[PDB]
């Protein structure tokens, strides 16, 4: 579970993101396409070109989905319960795919907040990403 | 593979006995009902509300025959799974959209069925063999994804 | 989240099980070590030889834990308290090794239960052994 | 490892930049830390109770850098890496008992380590062949488990 250490360094790192959020979740995209290709099974429909506005746009509704997971940081299982149901029922992404995003994510969160980025945050927000997944995934079977 | 010739013959031997009729079907079924969200890519079969309802989908059957029926041709290219399921590889990948996590789902659902049907006979070192195979033939058909 | 149906199941399965869980428990160490060998690097001080009794008598504690989670199906968490405790903070076996052992159980009982393990019990078990894997790693950090 | 000449250019480009003795600490330092359960193998390495505890330990950081230095000479026969890993795939089989999978998330941190570094110089394209050495090194380093 998340410790009160754990959601201070996640609100605090999260904090910096501010804005750039929506930036930060393309990023986080397009890194994932690049590094795990099969990823890119599941968005046939999609342009993938460098600069698509399509993933443009994808990350700016995940990086919102994560600002309300920080939101709601006390009731996460509530405050992502459509999208649980969305992946669980149309979406139906396999589970394993969730673990290459996050690490893209982190990735690209270093990369944009070196001074934020500490160790202690570092593992704050891996296991943020890994408590966001786990609800997602949670109405699977 | 990285099969041994005893470990070879273990599969080959097992194999002999297979019904991929039944086993094909039995294993794409298991699949569909074990890890529901797999179904996301058999909506025209029909009726996958149960497991009842799987299991008896002919759509469901006919397709895990003609899974299983590749997988067996490819028993005997195990110095060249990579040949064997090149054209399978991008078929999967370029028009399926087929992510290869799958693979791996079937492979181990594969191994259940068959320890399934042969109880004692699917002894551990014969396992270890048929482990090796799934993990290779999922290896090979995720081999031409770009 | 495993569902009436699946409790039930559950309860059935390893009710058929009875006084062959050590000897199932045995057997699917032994297919683990054989099938995955890396899943060996966690025990360097055993003998891990066919018919070792020290395999067979970590066989018989881990069907025992197996048959109180089944017993406790309800409240998993609790009843598995100092096991989570044990592996997170003493064991450390990595969360990956978990998947490996469930998989040569669902193996071991498909092997002995022919009739039991149809397709609705296969799915049940599977979840089970998910939640008792979750369970275990749930303390890791 | 299939890596792309303009891949290999590319990794080997941005490795002329790193500082190994330090990347080498912070890297294990942070797989400490994210991955508590690591530190299984370290226990006479003292005091890992906190991130300040662990990524000062002067213990840790001289592992650190004997770990990244064997990885800087792999970058150097990216041809032949399961050969040039060979005898240290034994030690940690054979003498260490180390999972291979502390060699994936090894593997994730330096990576994420790498881009706490080179900022907007650390591209999604760079990203991507760094993702393949790693793996391949990981790779590697397991191909003398038995
Ligand atoms: C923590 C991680 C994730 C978050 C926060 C997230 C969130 C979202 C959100 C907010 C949407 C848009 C739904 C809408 O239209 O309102 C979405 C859609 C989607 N997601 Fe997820 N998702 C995550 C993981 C994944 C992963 C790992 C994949 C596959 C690699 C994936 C595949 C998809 C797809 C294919 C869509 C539909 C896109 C479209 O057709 O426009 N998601 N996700
Ligand atoms: C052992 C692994 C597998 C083998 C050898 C295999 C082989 C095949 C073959 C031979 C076809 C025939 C289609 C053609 O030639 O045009 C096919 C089609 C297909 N496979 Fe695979 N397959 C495997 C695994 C999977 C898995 C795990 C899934 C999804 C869960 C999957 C999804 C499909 C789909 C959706 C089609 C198209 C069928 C249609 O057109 O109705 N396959 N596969
Ligand atoms: C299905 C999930 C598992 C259950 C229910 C389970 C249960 C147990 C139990 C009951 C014990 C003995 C506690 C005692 O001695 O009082 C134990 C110990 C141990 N387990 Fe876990 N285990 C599981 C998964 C794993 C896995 C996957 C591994 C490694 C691959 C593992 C590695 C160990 C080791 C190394 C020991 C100590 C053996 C010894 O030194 O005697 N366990 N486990
Ligand atoms: C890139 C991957 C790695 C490389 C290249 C590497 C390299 C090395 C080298 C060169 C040594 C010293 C050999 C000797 O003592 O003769 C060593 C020792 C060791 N390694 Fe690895 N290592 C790697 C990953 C890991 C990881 C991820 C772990 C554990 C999480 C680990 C655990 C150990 C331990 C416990 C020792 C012995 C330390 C001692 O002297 O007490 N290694 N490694």
């Amino acid at each position: 579970v998340l410790s009160p250490a754990d959601k201070t360094n996640v609100k605090a790192a999260w904090g910096k993101v501010g804005a750039h959020a929506g930036e930060y979740g393309a990023e986080a995209l397009e890194r994932m396409f690049l590094s795990f290709p099969t990823t890119k099974t599941y968005f046939p429909h999609f342009d993938l070109s460098h600069g698509s506005a399509q993933v443009k746009g994808h990350g700016k509704k995940v990086a919102d989905a994560l600002t309300n997971a920080v939101a709601h940081v006390d009731d996460m299982p509530n405050a992502l319960s459509a999208l649980s149901d969305l992946h669980a029922h149309k979406l139906r992404v396999d589970p394993v795919n969730f673990k290459l995003l996050s690490h893209c994510l982190l990735v690209t969160l270093a990369a944009h907040l070196p001074a934020e980025f500490t160790p202690a945050v570092h593992a704050s927000l891996d296991k943020f990403l890994a408590s966001v997944s786990t609800v997602l995934t949670s109405k699977y079977r | 593979m990285h099969l041994t010739p005893e470990e070879k013959s273990a599969v080959t031997a097992l194999w002999g006995k297979v019904n991929v009729d039944e086993v094909g079907g039995e294993a794409l079924g298991r699949l569909l009902v074990v890890y529901p969200w797999t179904q996301r890519f058999f909506e025209s079969f029909g009726d996958l509300s149960t497991p009842d309802a799987v299991m008896g989908n002919p759509k469901v059957k006919a397709h895990g025959k003609k899974v299983l029926g590749a997988f067996s041709d490819g028993l005997a290219h195990l110095d060249n799974l990579k040949g064997t399921f090149a054209t399978l590889s991008e078929l999967h990948c370029d028009k399926l959209h087929v992510d290869p996590e799958n693979f791996r789902l079937l492979g181990n659902v594969l191994v259940c069925v068959l320890a399934h049907h042969f109880g004692k006979e699917f002894t551990p070192p014969v396992q270890a063999a048929y482990q090796k195979v799934v993990a290779g033939v999922a290896n090979a058909l995720a081999h031409k994804y770009h």
